[PDB]
């Protein structure tokens, strides 16, 4: 099927575009900030002492739950721990889809 | 009132060791079992349940634009007032909208208007008041402020405390000033308005030995409620509609009845410094007192304490043999 | 049940662990410098492509071919462009694959 590969490519397509510079929705007060934090949650994990946690099981599991839009909640946090969200994969899937559609139209 | 009430929980936020800057705004959520706190540098966080466990957190403005001013609450989420902007977020954290404008210069207070929770008006130490559509996150219209305002509470009218010890009684529909009430000689330190009463603390730096009282139904001032320790903060009880709780600057609290003032109950909150914040839960079964040492003291009956009418649990994240992890390669 | 091509899925995930990571291993803006900077421009090239008028070119065919050439490290060159549009970089997938491997290995250590 290859849904995860396509979802990974959608993440790369959606996130960190140069055109987002100076756009409020992608700032820490904007309504798409959680999309950056989800990327951090999955792919920029570290243990205590700061060593990258590159566990592939975590990555594929999170991407799979995202694709299925399951009701499970996860804790998204900024690096400085001053932003803390509780979001479901269900909501995150909807939010990524919204961001993607902004690129299509 | 009750007798078994006590300090149930004390937390220090921000945590000692970074830094000694207390919350600048606090409010109990009417819909979720959350205490909301706002801080300098535009930081907000919520605390859940009787143990005040940190829940969600977010920013509402750039760090350079100072403190959080006030909270309001909507079915869709929490409205947060900053100095030059207005923010709305999900209770679970993510931003819904963030409104800035040239005429948002020094905001201090805000209130719902005549459309239930659909519409708010924001104001401050500035000549303009801005009316906002909460659902759309849009400014609807702008209205001159007759005076600079520091505090807003809403009952029958939008009650707006000025910088000169007066309260303007504003019609929520037309926004005209119906009546102005000189509650204290030179300044107002605190104000609440609930169920056709206004209550105030204030002075003539020097606080008055009473809580002044205004009858909104009959539109007349009432005999002040004596408070010898000097009244600093006051809140009306949400279930006992003629009862107020008053505290001194040092945490001496009196439960008093506006209709029978001489009858009173006295409790002492052991705070290490002076009171900064004082709020009562919508349930009337909890209150918080925050001091200048960043302590947040939660009071209530140790067995019955809860913040909202429906004390619901909130959306949270989720062995002998548990061997093993494969790194990405 | 998810069914995925191993090398493609892993190559995408490795890119994501590297890019916009910020500071790392005492190296400030590690994700924005050296080898990692080239990978940043590669992601832009593959996934943030726009045509004239600035409308996103979202071709999955283009994405899959580029990721495949990267993983295979072919000697074919590509043209990467800085975000301010001023600087152009010419390098092969072979050379890019080397930067790619180096950057990721630094996360493994």
């Amino acid at each position: 099927n290859g849904r995860i590969a396509r979802s990974l490519m959608k993440l790369l397509t959606i996130l960190e575009r140069g055109d987002y510079d100076g756009v409020p929705s992608w700032s820490e007060t904007g309504d798409r900030y959680q999309l950056k934090l989800f990327r951090d949650y999955v792919f920029h994990r570290v243990d205590a002492d700061g060593k990258p946690n590159l566990s592939i099981g975590h990555m594929l599991t999170c991407m799979s739950k995202l694709e299925a839009g399951v009701d499970e909640n996860i804790l998204l946090t900024s690096r400085d721990n001053e932003t803390v969200f509780v979001l479901s994969y269900r909501e995150l899937r909807q939010m990524y889809d919204r961001a993607f559609n902004e690129l299509v139209k | 009132m009750d007798a078994d009430w006590d300090e149930v929980t004390r937390i220090a936020y921000p945590a000692p060791g970074t830094f000694p800057r207390p919350a600048t705004a606090v409010a109990f959520d009417p819909i979720a079992e959350l205490l909301w706190a706002g801080f300098d540098r535009g930081r907000v966080c919520s605390f859940y349940g009787r143990d005040l466990t940190r829940y969600t957190a977010f920013k509402i403005q750039p760090a350079s634009e100072g403190p959080v001013r006030q909270f309001l609450f909507h079915d869709k989420g929490v409205i947060v007032l900053g100095t030059r902007s207005v923010h709305m977020a999900m209770r679970r954290g993510p931003a819904l909208w963030n409104i800035r404008h040239e005429n948002m210069k020094d905001l201090r207070c805000m209130s719902f208007t005549s459309k239930g929770t659909q519409e708010i008006i924001v104001a401050g130490w500035q000549d303009t008041m801005l009316v906002i559509d909460v659902l759309k996150g849009d400014i609807i219209k702008q209205i001159p402020a007759q005076h600079h305002y520091s505090i807003m509470k809403k009952s029958r009218y939008i009650c707006a405390a000025t910088k000169t010890g007066s309260v303007d009684l504003i019609d929520p529909l037309s926004f005209k000033i119906v009546r102005s009430w000189q509650a204290h000689a030179s300044y107002i330190n605190d104000m609440d308005a609930q169920n056709d009463f206004i209550v105030t603390c204030g002075g003539s730096y020097m606080l008055d030995p009473y809580v002044n009282v205004f009858d909104l139904k009959n539109m007349a001032s009432m005999k002040p409620m004596p408070f010898p320790p000097l009244a600093a903060h006051v809140r009306l009880h949400p279930r006992m509609l003629t009862t107020a709780i008053v505290t001194s600057q040092h945490g001496q609290m009196h439960v008093v009845d506006i209709m029978n003032p001489n009858s009173s109950t006295v409790r002492y909150a052991n705070i290490s410094s002076y009171v900064k914040l004082f709020e009562i839960a919508p349930s009337g079964e909890a209150l918080v007192i925050g001091d200048a040492d960043c302590n947040i003291h939660l009071w209530g009956s140790p067995t019955k304490i809860h913040f909202t009418d429906m004390a619901i649990p909130i959306e949270l994240p989720e062995p002998v043999l548990d061997w093993s992890e494969t790194p990405l390669s």
